[PDB]
């Protein structure tokens, strides 16, 4: 279900080892773990390219912006910012509690 | 024309009787000189102009948004 | 020799795009080349073709310009000899004339993958050239769906209290449809196992369920990724939807309390079909009882003319915009429920190796599409309608009327359009003019699309199922009548929304 | 503007690419059934 | 052979292939049957009440055609225009129930019937009558009335044998009024919407074609080099004296290039050499002391440049250390003696060609026999590059450069 | 140098013909004029107006690519090869496969018909050539000898009565009764994928990425050196007024003097409007019998028609 320490660490591995196409095998490595679950926990968090650094100001502007043009489309945004949809998310509501005070 | 006609009516068609089957179980033409121009030797340059990358597969191992949608977004909230 | 048959012949193509392929490296190679590389180059091939199946873009940075001719070249003469057999096993399998279950799988499987790489096309080009929805259009189509449900006195429906008092109810109604998916099947996958898992132990306490439920409905606006597949029925396919176990509790739950509230508070005027209370084929008998039921239906002595069109919302599905979708529910629901619907259909789709954005369209396979069907075709309604012929069906929100029936005769025939009925997509309209009404209808369509030559019974189409005593007879007032009422039918409706 | 995705072309036309002085032919269907011969015998 | 799947065969089979790939399909009826009864109206396609004829033979309403003449100057029925005198009346009689007919012969007129009208009278007779009287008895007058008429007259009306954005926008509400009137007055132009919209290529005609998210790219889209100008010479300024060096710029480009921007920029000022062998080569270039630092120009480690004409013989040589193929990194040593074991291994791009007294001063510092580190630090202080090869080369490039723009502006 | 050569006109397309869904690998005219063929990746035949450019007709037995297509002169059939390893003739009069002949390993990659004795000959990648009676369907020869797949093969009355162009870089001439190699000619250094007989100048020309070659019958006398398209070529076609079409693998066609092998046009033509840049290339052309128009049988899927230009003088294009 969750996501150990350890498991991470043989998913790293794993995909280094055999890339992406291939989540198959990798699912064979862990415990209780799907091909899905496999990949969805790179894309969402263990993969290098996600960004896990503070915000910097013109990617907040860029936040506010284009969550009013298109609203509650999280995974339409998330590209042009470059973080996940769910980290663009959070920060979204972070901001907009901030704004109330 | 005569002559292949002959060959292929042979194609298609001590005493033997006819009863008997078949009894046994079932270098090149001399090399031609190369008559070739001389070689031209390949420059380092042009030999760097066919080096090919490796494969590296993704299978074996061994956005831009239009102007638009502000106004549409922005016609919605008024 | 052997010949080549069935079996052989995809292994001999590869072997013969091989050869050839082969014989031009040799060809364009320099003399004294220090290196062949052949093996090389045949394998760029393969990552090249294996990339155009997946529609992931294919560069190779360091490659020389001829060996890149040469390999966009034949991946583009096979992609040609691909797509052209799954062209024709198509017709094939449609008409009966394969037998063979291997065929079908990958004809299956070729259309797929040919569909994905459209689909993924069409979504990059919604982002790039824009809404097609105008401003205009939109806020048309906004301010008409206020005016509607203003004049119909529509409560709007709250967000779910956790002291609801319906809520194991409605609970249990989602279960027992999530459940009796899985009745019958032995040794199920692993996510089948997960998701009869979740359902016994929601089974076990529904309070903690439903405390999950009332928090995704709250917070969640980011989902994991579907999967799609498709179901061959041999003459056409349909889109099957693989969501994930615990989203899919949550949108079964929100499902049926959606349509339950909807009922309670009237949402659906009773022109919307299917309804619970009747099958279809009562619909069919109410419909030709409601047809003989109006005044002077028969009666054609001073040239009066019925016509009856029965015709389909053409991609009403994925012509939805999601930014006017949200603006839309939220007149109808609690704006918190409404983002959770617009933002679960902004979703990862992916088939094997190929995944894209859905950004667009709806995706038909949550729980809860088709209350979002419903909604977007009761504006499609009020569209072809008007706002007036509209209330006089629905009738006064004190004393409503009921299905294909009217307040009065005089209220029946004011208007043209006497009933009406749209069942999902389809819809079927019955029109009584006079002969005045059809002269002018008729004048102005051919006023816009002058016939000469009189071809207009080349295109119209009717049933070869009766005898010819039986079928419609193709004179030029007929013809031209109908022709004139779909022709006005088609320009109430917007392009960019829908069409017929 | 705005154009729909079934109307959209991504490529210029065969007349704009080869030209005024330039006749281009498309032959999706042909003219003659395979019942007609190409070279018809003497009846 | 047997012909066991002939419908499913492996390729398009001829009636398959008619059917539905482009071949000629029969084609058989085109409009065998669309005539309008003679009762009506051409215009409005419904019987008429005061039938009128063009002199080509057209008929129809009187009250349809009259709007129409007023809208548009034409008449419906062909593209060129009619001027509403020229409609001719028709008078139609009718039978005792109340159909048309002849008048003369009383036949009842159908729409297989041929139909015929004078022009100056107006009057309509079966073709049967007025061929059995008029074109036989060679009088023109009319059978109703004794009018004469010409033979241009007669008319056949029946024989069978033959932009704005408010555009698309009726009925505008107040709301879309007022809301698409603040839209135009307060709107203005997006700015991130906006800001997001060698003998190899760029790859956008590969990518653009394996995939369909790319827009259509049709035409393929396609380093600077340096090389060492004459001799290059470097002065070593040493804690034991001056060694001068000269470098084979010409032979070794890089591994020239490298030293000389190296020196250039003071990499070498401080540093010392920390490793000394009796009859073996010095060894210094390590900004770190260590045995084991420095770093090129470009950022790692670059290629050998090995050259036949180029050997360990003699004392003095010059030549890059490293940590195997194509690693040069920043050390170099030079050589007490020939050793040819070092061919092929190490990089030769130079000689010293002064302060040979200098060279055995070094050579003859005692070191530590554990690590070959000199026992009192040989340092080199200063180096000064008293011809630099590589930049006159720079010079001349940009020059071209210009002249280039200049004839092709 | 040489002699003055002599005055040619430009060629100029006039007409584009685009019905096919792969690549045009060949063409053939009819004996008559009225129509010519062209076969496809497609794997159709298609028989096409040579007047106006129409569609006639599609035939569609292949398995795989069309590879040849030739039209009797002597007969009313058509005799089409593949790479289905198939060899098929097609009667004309009923538009139907009427034989077919098997032995071939590999696929077939060109086929001609002897012009006065009744016998096909095919040549094919399994490195042979094989004759065939019309008739009765029998190889009456295997003509074995070179090393790697037979590109070419061309047939005439005279001896040799066969030359065969080879991707072993080498030209064979055979002799016809015998079967076997009378002279081999090795002077390429890339492989012969065509070779082109005057009509009745009684040499011929071949052609490789190098450059082509002129020889001369009957001993393979060569000649001269025709150089300067640098590029695969794929197809010679010689006309009767002394002109040499070469036409390349990615798309060029020089035109060329035979006599004194002087070039005297380039023509590069562009692509269809789906098509990518390198989709260009030429697989056959083939002058008609009245030699005035050119057609070329493409990789965009076209067929491209060139007419010879009539307002143009040697005043105003010269001859270098």
């Amino acid at each position: 279900g969750v996501w150990r320490n350890t498991e991470d660490e043989i998913l790293k591995a794993a995909v280094m080892k055999y890339g992406k196409n291939q989540w198959s095998r990798i699912a064979s490595l862990l415990h209780r773990k799907s091909a899905k679950q496999c990949k969805a926990r790179w894309y969402e968090w263990l993969d290098p390219s996600i960004k896990k650094t503070e915000w910097s100001r013109e990617e907040e502007e860029k936040l506010l912006h284009l969550a009013k043009l298109m609203p509650t489309q999280w995974r339409t945004i998330a590209p042009i910012i470059g973080r996940t949809a769910a980290q663009c998310l959070e920060h979204y509501e972070f901001l907009l509690d901030k704004a109330a005070q | 024309r005569v002559a292949l006609e002959k060959s292929v009516s042979q194609k298609v068609a001590m005493q033997k009787d006819p009863m008997e089957p078949p009894r046994f179980k079932i270098p090149p033409s001399p090399p031609a000189p190369v008559m070739h121009s001389p070689s031209r030797k390949m420059t380092v340059k042009e030999q760097q102009e066919w080096k090919i990358p490796p494969c590296i597969s993704n299978w074996k191992n061994a956005v831009h948004i239009n102007e638009n949608f502000a106004k549409l977004a922005e016609a919605l909230y008024i | 020799a052997k010949t080549v048959t069935k079996q052989r012949v995809e292994s001999h193509f590869d072997l013969e795009l091989r050869a050839a392929v082969m014989h031009d490296i040799l060809d364009m190679m320099p003399e004294g080349i220090k290196q062949n590389k052949a093996r090389t180059i045949l394998q760029h091939l393969s990552e090249a073709w294996r990339c155009w199946k997946a529609n992931i873009p294919w560069k190779v940075p360091g490659l020389p310009t001829p060996i890149e001719n040469m390999i966009l070249r034949y991946v583009k003469a096979k992609a040609d000899w691909w797509t052209n057999t799954a062209h024709y096993n198509r017709e094939r399998i449609r008409r009966g004339a394969t037998v063979d279950k291997t065929v079908c799988k990958k004809n299956l499987g070729r259309l797929t993958r040919l569909y994905l790489k459209a689909e993924q096309e069409r979504q990059h080009n919604y982002l790039k050239d824009g809404p097609y929805i105008t401003a205009e259009e939109a806020v048309a189509v906004y301010t008409t769906t206020v005016h509607w449900l203003e004049s119909r006195r529509f409560s709007p429906i709250p967000f779910p209290p956790l002291s609801y008092k319906h809520d194991t109810k409605l609970l249990i109604l989602a279960l027992e449809r999530l459940k009796e998916a899985y009745s019958v099947k032995s040794r199920l996958n692993q996510s089948q196992r997960e998701e009869l898992g979740l359902i016994e132990q929601a089974y076990d306490n529904p309070h903690e369920a439903l405390s999950r439920i009332k928090r995704h409905l709250l917070t969640q606006r980011a989902f994991k990724e579907v999967g799609i597949e498709f179901m061959d029925l041999y003459s056409h396919l349909v889109p099957v939807y693989d969501v994930e176990p615990l989203e899919k509790i949550t949108d079964a739950y929100l499902d049926q309390y959606l349509w339950y509230e909807a009922d309670k508070r009237r949402l659906f005027p009773p022109w919307i079909k299917p309804a619970d209370t009747e099958p279809p084929p009562l619909l069919v008998y109410k419909w030709c009882q409601g047809i003989n039921n109006l005044q002077d239906v028969w009666e054609t002595s001073e040239g009066e003319c019925n016509v009856m069109l029965e015709s389909r919302f053409e991609k009403m599905y994925e012509k939805i915009d999601l930014t006017l979708l949200n603006r839309l529910l939220r007149l109808i629901v609690d704006h918190n429920i409404a983002d959770y619907m617009t933002a679960k259909n902004n979703v990862v789709i992916n088939y094997k190796d190929m995944n894209h954005t859905n950004s667009y369209g709806i995706i038909r396979g949550l729980q809860f599409a088709s209350f979002i069907v419903q909604y977007y075709g009761l504006v499609m309604d009020l569209l072809v309608l008007g706002l007036h012929r509209a209330s006089e069906m629905a009738g006064p929100p004190q004393m409503p009327n009921d299905f294909l029936s009217f307040q009065d005769i005089a209220t029946e025939a004011a208007h043209p359009i006497r009933l009406f009925c749209r069942y999902i997509d389809r819809i079927h309209i019955f029109f009584r003019f006079t002969a005045d009404e059809a002269r002018d209808l008729i004048q102005r369509y051919l006023t816009e699309h002058p016939d000469p030559n009189n071809e207009n019974i080349v295109g119209y189409n009717n049933k070869k199922c009766w005898p010819r005593d039986a079928r419609m007879r193709l004179m030029k007032h007929d013809v031209n009548l109908g022709r004139a009422v779909f022709w006005d039918i088609k320009n109430r409706l917007p392009r960019s929304v829908t069409t017929v | 503007e705005v154009v729909l995705h079934e109307d959209k072309k991504y490529y210029p036309t065969a007349e704009e690419v080869y030209g005024p002085e330039v006749e281009t032919i498309v032959q999706e269907e042909d003219t003659q059934p395979l019942t007609e011969p190409i070279i018809k015998p003497v009846k | 052979g047997k012909r066991q799947h002939q419908k499913d065969k492996m390729y398009i089979t001829c009636a398959e292939y008619t059917h539905f790939y482009g071949g000629k399909k029969p084609d058989l009826p085109q409009t065998n049957f669309r005539r309008l009864p003679f009762d009506h109206c051409s215009l409005s396609l419904q019987p008429f009440v005061y039938p009128v004829c063009t002199p080509d033979g057209i008929v129809f309403d009187l009250l349809n055609i009259v709007p129409w003449l007023k809208k548009y100057g034409t008449n419906p029925s062909n593209g060129e225009k009619l001027d509403g005198r020229s409609l001719i009346k028709l008078n139609f009689s009718k039978n005792s129930e109340g159909k048309y007919h002849c008048p003369v012969l009383f036949t009842v007129f159908t729409n297989n019937t041929h139909i015929v009208a004078v022009r100056t009278t107006g009057n309509v007779y079966a073709y049967e009558a007025v061929e059995q009287l008029n074109i036989k008895a060679k009088n023109f007058r009319d059978l109703l009335t004794d009018e004469p008429f010409s033979r241009q007259d007669i008319i056949t009306l029946q024989d069978p044998t033959n932009q704005d954005p408010s555009y698309y926008l009726k009925n505008t509400n107040a709301e879309t009024r007022e809301t698409l009137q603040e839209l135009y007055k307060e709107f203005k132009g997006d700015e991130i919407l906006a800001a997001t919209m060698a003998h190899y290529s760029t790859g956008k005609v590969s990518a653009s074609f394996t995939s369909t998210a790319m827009v259509p790219e049709t035409t393929h889209e396609a380093l600077r080099y340096q090389f060492v100008k004459k001799k290059g010479y470097v002065r070593l300024h040493t804690n034991k004296g001056d060694l001068n060096l000269e470098l084979h710029c010409d032979l070794t480009p890089k591994t020239c290039e490298n030293f000389i921007r190296l020196c250039k920029k003071h990499y070498y000022d401080g540093t010392i050499f920390h490793r000394s062998i009796r009859n073996f080569v010095i060894q210094g270039g390590d900004p770190t002391g260590t045995g084991t630092g420095g770093e090129s120009y470009w950022g790692k480690p670059f290629k050998d440049e090995f050259r036949p004409n180029l050997s360990h013989t003699g004392r003095g040589i010059l030549s890059m250390a490293n940590s195997g193929p194509n690693s040069n990194r920043s050390q170099f040593f030079i050589t007490f003696r020939s050793c040819a074991y070092l061919d092929k291994k190490h990089t030769i791009f130079g000689r010293v060609v002064g302060g040979f007294d200098v060279l055995t001063a070094m050579e003859n510092v005692e070191s530590d026999p554990k690590t070959d580190r000199p026992k009192e630090e040989i340092r080199i202080d200063a180096t000064t590059v008293f011809v630099d090869p590589y930049e006159e080369a720079d010079a001349q490039i940009a020059q071209e450069r210009k002249t280039q723009l200049k004839v092709a502006p | 140098t040489m002699p003055k050569p002599q005055w040619h006109p430009p060629w100029k397309l006039y007409r584009v013909i685009s019905g096919h869904l792969g690549w045009v690998r060949c063409i053939a005219v009819e004996p008559g004029n009225q129509w010519f063929v062209t076969g496809s990746a497609d794997r159709t035949i298609k028989i096409w107006d040579l007047a106006s450019g129409k569609l006639k007709l599609s035939l569609t037995g292949h398995i795989s690519t069309v590879r040849g297509v030739i039209v009797s002169t002597r007969s009313p059939y058509l005799f089409s090869c593949g790479e289905d390893k198939q060899v098929k003739c097609w009667d004309l009069e009923y538009n139907k496969v009427i034989r077919h002949y098997h032995g071939h390993l590999s696929a077939v990659y060109g086929l001609d018909l002897h012009p006065t004795i009744d016998v096909l000959v095919t040549c094919s990648r399994d490195s042979t050539a094989r004759i065939w009676d019309v008739r009765t369907k029998a190889s009456v020869h295997t003509l074995s000898g070179h090393t790697n797949a037979v590109a070419t093969v061309r047939c005439q009355a005279a001896e040799p009565q066969i030359i065969t162009g080879s991707h072993d870089t080498t030209i064979r001439l055979w002799d016809l009764v015998a079967g076997k190699t009378r002279v081999t000619l090795t002077n390429h250094k890339k492989s012969v994928r065509a070779v082109v007989l005057h009509p009745r100048h009684y040499t011929f020309a071949s052609g490789s990425p190098d450059n082509i070659k002129q020889w001369k019958f009957p001993d393979g006398s060569f000649i001269q050196n025709l150089s300067g398209h640098n590029a695969i070529i794929n197809t010679l076609t010689v006309n009767s007024d002394g002109v040499l079409v070469s036409g390349a693998d990615n798309g060029t066609m020089h035109l060329w003097d035979w006599r004194t092998g002087y070039n005297f046009q380039r023509v590069h033509a562009a692509v269809q409007p789906g098509s990518l840049d390198s989709e260009s290339g030429i697989f056959a052309c083939a002058f008609d019998q009245s030699e005035s128009r050119l057609l070329t049988a493409e990789a965009d899927k076209t067929i491209k028609v060139y007419r010879e230009d009539d307002t143009a003088t040697e005043e105003t294009h010269p001859v270098s």
